[PDB]
């Protein structure tokens, strides 16, 4: 009997390895790993890492101009 | 623009609004937007005239895209440097243009047109026993070009090596020269009687691009461009045959000159005995009075080493003045190294054969002092729809990266995060399942790789004959060949070598695993090896290029890069995220972890006479 809040991420292995990256970066990103689908993460960094995340994968998108 | 109240919703368009214009009565008709601004030109391809407009618009205007039913195509310098010369003047282009311009035409359209319009016709450059006369019907140029700071009926000599600078330093100055031959009247050069054989069919296309050559009766210097496999080889063959003289054909293979020799002879009534293929296996060259010469550039573009074999060679074709010269290619002629050759090799016509007329850098425009301007260009979608060529699915497959791999790409560096993301073990399943559902639909595959590496792992693990760089001439001929009409073997894989100028009628479908970067051309090029199928014509074929490609990877920024011209064309690439069946397929390559971790492991590492008696 034990509550803690949190946001729970789902998201695929690739979203997942980023995640972890960005948490090794940031240590308080991520809270704990569920399983391999589903990662508890930080309330504050939400708005975060789901901006950072965009960035990332912004560079292998060809935006022409 | 006068007197002229903006709309609400002008803010949207930032000095782009052309509303301040008004439209003409007949604007139902009329097929031409014009931009006066950008010089752009949108066409109705679906309204009448539209076939009067597409041959005019080619030659004044060069094509930025052509889909199904708008066209747009864009005015620019080179463009009318193109149109100047094949007998047109400022005020047909203004003429058609207005006729056919739903729109005015704007004053500052009117000013670009007007000044590149009137530069052509006052220099001539000839070639007299290999000594150049820059030669002037006039004598007010010598005031001018003897005064040039570069430079240096009368007629006065120029180094040859310097051809390339005053052919540039013309375009500066008010006059740019062209190179026309009048062979009726040329009797010093021993003539070559050669004509097509009645068996030939010179398609509409092929009449139109040499009619636009030859249009004034004497031959012009300039490019074709023609989609790949529309049959290059016999518009060139066409115009050795008509200038009847001694020519010279540069091509960039081996395997490519040998194809131009066997096509030389079939279509034309070429004696074998007058043909020279000057490759690195045999350097013989014809002796009889005039003959034809099949080279590469890597053989004739050398400066530096040649050997006793290979100098006889060269200065037989350096001491002869040639009559004709076939760039095969043309898109490689402007390099650092290879543009040489057009100055050192004297002829009076030099044609350009290339369906890509792109790339990576700026020295494209180069070619317009090398070899002239674009005489004609053709439609793709406009010569399949006619059974020229073949119809394709361009299919775009994402094979997402799997867990194991996908950690390893984010701590690799740039280099090596290449090799790790053309080897993930989604591609191999993708790659095996297509292969053998194309081969049991009776279908010839080529599977083109520029890693090499990569090629030779799915070569060996599928049991399939590879071709790459390192391979003697005659063992990837003998692979080809049997490739061809040995029907237990379907499939190959080729390598950066058969991107360009080899002709497979039999290949119908085609997939890459790898790619050279950005490059546009080279999945233009590697399409082209399907793209003349044999069976084009009955009913429902459609050839296949696939594009195997790593989901969440920089391959693909550079496979949303990398076919921005065949869009341009008018192809449409689908995304393929799954493949129906897949599972089912009874062994796959890398299905167990085991595996997985093995190959991941294995890339991963992949960064006194008497004496003699005693030995
Ligand atoms: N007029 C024609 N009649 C018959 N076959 C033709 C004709 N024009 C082209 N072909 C065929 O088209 C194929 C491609 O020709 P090729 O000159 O290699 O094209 P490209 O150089 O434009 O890629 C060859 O099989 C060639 O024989
Ligand atoms: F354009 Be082709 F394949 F030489
Ligand atoms: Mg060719």
């Amino acid at each position: 009997a034990r509550a803690r809040k949190g946001a729970l991420v789902q998201c695929d292995p690739s979203i997942k390895a980023l995640i972890l990256q960005i948490d090794a970066k940031m240590s308080d990103i991520v809270l704990e790993e569920l399983d391999d689908t589903h990662l508890l993460v930080n309330p504050s960094k939400v708005e975060f890492v789901k901006h950072e995340l965009n960035r990332l994968l912004s560079k292998n998108i060809y935006n022409p101009m | 623009p006068a007197d002229f109240v903006p709309d609400s919703v002008s803010g949207m368009f930032r000095s782009h609004d052309f509303s301040y214009l008004r439209l003409r009565p007949d604007h139902a008709s009329r097929p031409l937007w014009i931009s006066p601004s950008d010089g752009r030109i949108i066409l109705e391809s679906f309204s009448p005239l539209a076939e009067q407009a597409q041959d005019f618009l080619v030659t004044i205007a060069e094509p930025i895209s052509r889909p199904s039913h708008i066209h747009e195509y864009k005015i620019t310098a080179y463009s009318l440097y193109a149109a100047v010369s094949v007998g047109l003047e400022t005020d047909d282009i203004i003429s058609v243009l207005d006729r056919l311009s739903k729109v005015p035409v704007a004053e500052s359209i009117i000013n670009f047109i007007k000044g590149a319009t009137i530069s052509y016709g006052k220099v001539k450059l000839v070639i007299k026993h290999n000594r150049y006369f820059v030669e002037t019907t006039q004598a007010d140029i010598l005031q001018m070009l003897l005064n040039d700071s570069v430079i240096g009926v009368h007629s006065f000599e120029i180094a040859n090596e310097s051809v390339e600078v005053v052919k540039k330093r013309c375009q500066e100055i008010d006059y740019p020269v062209l190179e026309e031959y009048d062979f009726r009247n040329d009797h010093r050069n021993p003539d070559l009687d050669i004509d097509l054989k009645p068996s030939t069919q010179i398609r509409p296309y092929q009449e139109k691009s040499l009619s636009k050559m030859f249009g004034n009766g004497r031959a012009r210097s300039g490019i074709i461009v023609l989609p790949c496999g529309a049959g290059k080889t016999l518009v060139g063959i066409t115009a050795a045959c008509t200038i009847k003289k001694s020519v010279i054909v540069l091509c960039t293979s081996s395997v490519s000159v040998m194809q131009w020799r066997q096509q030389f002879l079939q279509w034309c009534t070429l004696q074998p005995e007058n043909c020279a293929v000057f490759t690195s296996d045999n350097k013989e060259m014809f002796q009889t009075e005039s003959g034809l010469v099949v080279s590469t550039y890597s053989m004739v573009a050398n400066t530096r080493n040649r050997s006793h074999d290979s100098q006889k060679v060269m200065d037989f074709l350096t001491g002869r003045e040639w009559g004709f010269i076939i760039l095969d290619e043309v898109h490689v002629v402007p390099a650092a190294m290879f543009r040489r050759v057009v100055s050192t090799i004297a002829a009076h016509a030099k044609l350009g054969l290339t369906a890509t007329l792109v790339r990576e850098d700026d020295k494209i425009g180069d070619l317009n002092f090398l070899i002239g301007p674009k005489l004609y260009e053709a439609n793709w979608m406009e010569l399949s729809q006619k059974g020229h060529i073949a119809n394709v699915q361009c299919a775009e497959v994402w094979c997402p990266m799997t867990a194991e791999f996908y950690q390893e790409y984010l701590r690799e560096t740039a280099r090596k995060r290449m090799l790790l993301y053309i080897m993930n073990p989604t591609k191999f399943q993708a790659c095996q399942f297509l292969i053998q559902y194309h081969e049991r639909r009776g279908d010839k595959i080529i599977v083109f790789s520029d890693n090499v590496y990569a090629l030779q792992e799915y070569a060996l693990k599928m049991g399939k004959p590879f071709i790459y760089g390192s391979t003697p001439q005659q063992e990837r001929m003998n692979i080809l060949q049997n490739f061809q009409y040995n029907d237990q073997i379907n499939t190959i894989f080729l390598s950066k070598v058969g991107d360009t100028s080899i002709d497979l009628p039999e290949a119908t479908c085609l997939i890459q695993i790898s790619s050279h970067y950005g490059s546009r051309r080279q999945e233009a090029q590697r399409l082209g090896r399907i793209l003349r199928a044999k069976r084009r014509n009955d009913e429902g074929f459609n050839a296949f290029f696939y594009s195997l490609v790593s989901k969440d990877t920089q391959e693909m920024y550079y496979s949303t890069k990398r076919q921005a011209f065949l869009v341009d064309q008018g192809y449409a690439f689908k995304v393929i995220t799954h493949l129906h069946g897949m599972e089912n397929i009874p062994n796959l390559a890398y299905a167990s972890p085991r595996e997985r971790r093995e190959l991941l492991q294995e890339v991963l590492l992949k960064n006194h006479p008497l004496i003699r008696k005693m030995y």
